[PDB]
């Protein structure tokens, strides 16, 4: 019964019986999504699938154009020589869906 | 195609060895004689990629920039050699479409007939 | 620059031919837990050891194992590189001559004695480096010449 | 200027298999249990 609702029952498997008063409106999450740089010109993809922990949220964008995280040399040397002697950044969050 | 200029003169008063060279004569056009040294090696520039797809079957292509362009400027934009199109594939890259331009640089000195006395020279750099 | 990747053949005197010392081409680990071989292919100069797993039973789980590496299950290669200079004889009148790459794999190891006059035939690669890193304009390339047959005089 | 290398696996060995029932090896339960299950005297969730 609705009643008896103790903090005891956090996170368990617990059925109730009650009247429903008023819907909502249909809205829309996102499961698959394909982002890209705006400055680096790079791709990705991004998969979610358990998408109700409303406040979190699920997942962010990231917050690094991601391309210095790569295991090859002339990948290095383009993403090296963006700038003429300083590293490059396509940086802060700089992704668009 | 570029079909570019010459422009031989009678150059106007600008007819200066490079001991005199700097710096209130910056960006003209500028006539200069001296020595050849140190010549480097030549190494061929990349321009423009070709990559194949698999398994689709279309090709793909990708642009590429610098600073020693034209002789204007233009607000870069660096660009990653690509791999993995959208949606996600493997590209191999493809030799024998893709173009490529020879690139050489060397550096001039002055004349040491026309010299002064003793002193130590000085020397700027020219881009081939 | 713009017979990069077709087929070419040279001639000249081949110096400074080295020895032969194994390069690696793919490297086979070993998982312990899980029980897998995970591969790994290596294309470039350098390379890096890698960690935990990256199966599909020693992922989705908890306890990752840890992988370590061995050396009868991997793929190897012979490799040789030498130089040719002109031939001397094919110069203008006031130059000097040059010099160009020569990377040699497989079979055909073991057929390049310094000093002779040889007619190598083989594609013309690009691979990745500039000099000082003042003087980089991007993407200057620094080419070599793969080998595919070789044919001597005398 | 080459292109990205490739990492993937094959299995060959077992293998440290109690198995002690965690995250994988509950999964052959239920693989045992839609496929694998008839009450008397009809199977009813691979039908449905």
């Amino acid at each position: 019964p609705l009643r008896d609702l103790d903090s005891e029952h956090v996170s368990k498997i617990v059925r109730l019986s009650g009247i429903i008063i008023s819907t909502s409106v249909l809205s829309s999450r996102a499961t698959y999504l394909s982002i890209m740089c705006r400055n680096c010109r790079h791709t990705t993809s991004i998969t979610i699938n358990n998408f109700n922990s409303i406040t979190g949220n699920t997942v962010s964008l990231p917050r690094s154009c991601l391309s210095t995280i790569e295991s090859e040399s002339s990948m290095a040397n383009e993403s090296n020589i963006g700038d003429e002697s300083t590293k490059k950044n396509c940086g802060p969050d700089p992704y668009i869906i | 195609h570029p079909w570019k200029l010459s422009f031989k003169g009678s150059f106007g008063a600008h007819a200066l060895s490079p001991r005199t060279l700097t710096a209130q004569h910056l960006n003209k056009l500028v006539s200069v004689e001296g020595i050849v040294t140190k010549t480097s090696l030549v190494r061929p520039k990349l321009i423009r990629s070709v990559h194949y797809a698999a398994k689709t079957g279309r090709f793909h292509y990708r642009d590429y920039t610098d600073a020693t362009t034209t002789l204007t400027t233009r607000i870069p934009t660096p660009a990653i050699y690509p791999t993995e199109d959208t949606e996600g594939n493997k590209l191999t890259t493809e030799y024998g479409y893709s173009t490529f331009i020879d690139h050489q640089r060397i550096t001039v000195q002055e004349m040491p007939e026309m010299a002064p006395a003793g002193q130590l020279p000085r020397s700027i750099d020219v881009i081939l | 620059g713009d017979f990069l990747g077709q087929l070419i053949t040279v001639r000249g005197i081949i110096t400074r031919v080295s020895d032969v010392k194994p390069a690696v081409e793919v490297i086979a680990y070993t998982c312990d837990q899980c029980g897998y071989e995970v591969f790994q292919e290596v294309n470039s100069r350098t390379f890096t050891p890698l960690s935990e797993c990256t199966s599909e039973e020693c992922s989705q789980n908890q306890t990752k194992g840890q992988l370590f590496m061995s050396t009868r299950a991997s793929k190897f290669s012979a490799f040789q590189e030498c130089k040719i200079q002109e031939l001397s004889q094919q110069v203008p009148v006031g130059h000097i001559p040059r010099s160009l790459n020569i990377h040699v794999n497989g079979t055909l190891v073991r057929s390049l004695s310094p000093g002779d006059i040889v007619d190598v035939t083989g594609i013309f690669l690009p691979a990745p480096y500039t000099g000082f890193k003042a003087l980089k304009a991007g993407l200057l390339t620094e080419t070599y010449l793969e080998a595919q047959f070789v044919r001597q005089h005398k | 200027s080459f292109d990205r290398p490739e990492i993937y696996s094959a299995p060959v060995l077992q293998g440290e298999s109690p198995n002690d029932d965690d995250n994988t090896e509950i999964i052959k339960s239920f693989k045992n249990f839609i496929l694998e299950f008839r009450l008397d005297s009809q199977f009813i969730y691979r039908d449905q």
